[PDB]
């Protein structure tokens, strides 16, 4: 029932500019979703983005339960890079180790669908490769 | 200095009142989705965002460094704050890209450009002033690290050159020398005239950026040049001794001359259904230097012939910037 | 239209008379 994520960052109040009204599409209003972003920062970090379930009930009430940040936000962290590639192949701009990447991948264990971690990290590799970055 | 530096930070709040309200305007009626349906909308916003953007990031610096500045900087420059007055360059440095920033990013900027010098009447003395001012401009490509291809020179018999037409490339070249672009003069007593009484001279500067089969033809003279007939404007060539290469030189201004030749009338067209004099002028005698558009004058003439003045281009840049 | 406006008059070559030159003599002068 109108559930989609499609948001920034979490820490500044009120990215009505990205996006902003695509949540408020349906009958809930803006100021309600922005307060409860923020309502949820306070125990979390400011400045990277977050995504959210977006249960639009017919009683204007909504029902949310957040997930971890973003996979490429977090992978870039480690990284230490804000642009990542562009034309990767013919020149690395950067690169992670595999330890590092094996690190992020537990703490998002929760919100991540599967059991083994060694999974996990393997996907996080492929994910960086994909981004430009030689493991 | 001080007192420079808080007039070089005045104009980064001159984009107060533009960034504010602009950015509230567009998320007001552009950010929303029901708007977003149409692309053209889309578009516009994007590039209000674009406007936003660039005032975000460069006015904290003005903001940051001015206001942390005063506590440190009051009494103590030389000992314990030798840091703190040169932590005050890293701003400055920051002002001046955000200076150039605005003087550029307009259309064609980039691409390197071709400027023709032309002289004037005077004839002899004319011709001399026309070499003079292509000297200035190989200086000029000198000093900002650029790469000079000279295409056309051609003589004049008295004294001099006639015509001459320089190709140079690199780092936005075209951005600086597209205002010099008119007629600069020559107020000075001449070398030729055995009275010595003052004269004045010109030289026309055109200068346009770089971007059929059988109404095309190619001659030799090792020489070579690419006559597009329809429009009627020809061009030579006489950088490389290798053909090929010439050849294909030409080919490239050509083709310039002739987006030139389109872009230029339909501007005049669009102005229809809807400077002067000199631009420059160099005055040896006096040891002064006008440029009458713009009002500024440097003081030392051999300095910006040498090699011409960064400072006066960026002054006419932002000139024609406001213009736009 | 860069060419021709050089070709146009006003772009003309000056020269200033002299006051202690050849072509110098002023048979009245400015002021009385």
């Amino acid at each position: 029932q109108a559930y989609v994520k499609l948001q920034v960052a979490a820490g500044m109040a009120n990215p009505s500019p990205p996006v902003g009204p695509a949540l408020g599409q349906q009958g809930v209003n803006i100021m309600e979703f922005c307060k409860a972003f923020n309502a949820k920062t306070d125990s979390i970090e400011k400045g990277l983005p977050i995504p959210v379930v977006i249960t639009v009930y017919a009683d204007r009430s909504f029902t949310f339960v957040t997930k971890t940040p973003p996979a490429a936000v977090l992978l870039k962290k480690a990284a230490g890079i804000k642009s990542g590639s562009g034309k990767p192949n013919k020149d690395k701009v950067g690169k992670i180790s595999r330890a590092q990447l094996q690190e992020i991948a537990q703490t998002k264990a929760a919100d991540m669908t599967g059991a083994d971690i060694e999974a996990m990290t393997r996907s996080i590799e492929g994910t960086a490769r994909s981004m430009g970055l030689v493991v | 200095n001080a007192s420079r530096n808080a007039w070089k930070a005045s104009g980064g709040i001159f984009d107060i009142p533009q960034k504010e309200t602009r950015l509230k305007e567009l998320e007001r009626r552009l950010e929303d989705p029901s708007l977003w349906n149409d692309p053209e909308a889309a578009r516009k916003v994007s590039q209000e965002a674009a406007r936003l953007r660039r005032t975000v990031d460069t006015f904290r610096s003005l903001e940051s460094d001015l206001q942390g500045l005063l506590e440190l900087m009051e009494e103590l420059p030389a000992e314990e704050r030798e840091a703190l007055k040169p932590e005050l360059e890293e701003a400055a440095k920051k002002l001046d890209e955000l200076y150039h920033q605005t003087l550029l990013n307009f259309p064609h900027a980039e691409k390197n450009a071709i400027l023709t010098i032309q002289p004037g009447a005077g004839g002899t003395e004319a011709c001399d002033w026309a070499e003079m001012l292509l000297r200035m401009y190989t200086r000029f490509a000198e000093r900002q690290g650029f790469q000079v291809e000279v295409v056309d020179l051609t003589p004049g018999p008295e004294a001099g050159i006639d015509y001459a037409q320089i190709l140079v490339k690199g780092e936005n070249a075209y951005g600086l020398l597209s205002p010099e672009a008119g007629v600069h003069r020559l107020v000075r007593p001449s070398p030729f005239d055995a009275s010595g009484r003052r004269h004045t001279s010109f030289a026309g500067v055109e200068v346009i950026p770089e971007v059929k089969p059988e109404e095309l033809r190619i001659d030799v003279m090792s020489a070579v040049r690419v006559v597009h007939l329809p429009t009627g404007i020809t061009v030579t060539c006489q950088t490389t001794r290798s053909q090929i290469k010439n050849k294909e030189l030409a080919l490239k201004i050509l083709k310039a001359r002739l987006y030139e030749l389109e872009r230029k009338k339909r501007e005049e067209e669009l102005k229809a259904l809807r400077w002067g004099s000199q631009i420059r002028s160099y005055v040896l005698d006096k040891n002064y230097v006008k440029d009458h558009r713009t009002g500024l004058m440097r003081h030392d003439p051999e300095n910006v012939l040498d090699g011409d003045l960064m400072d006066l281009i960026w002054a006419g840049l932002e000139w024609k910037a406001g213009r736009r | 239209a860069i060419e021709a406006l050089l070709h146009d008059p006003l772009f003309r070559q000056r020269v200033e008379k002299n006051k202690k030159g050849k072509g110098s003599y002023m048979r009245k002068g400015k002021h009385g």
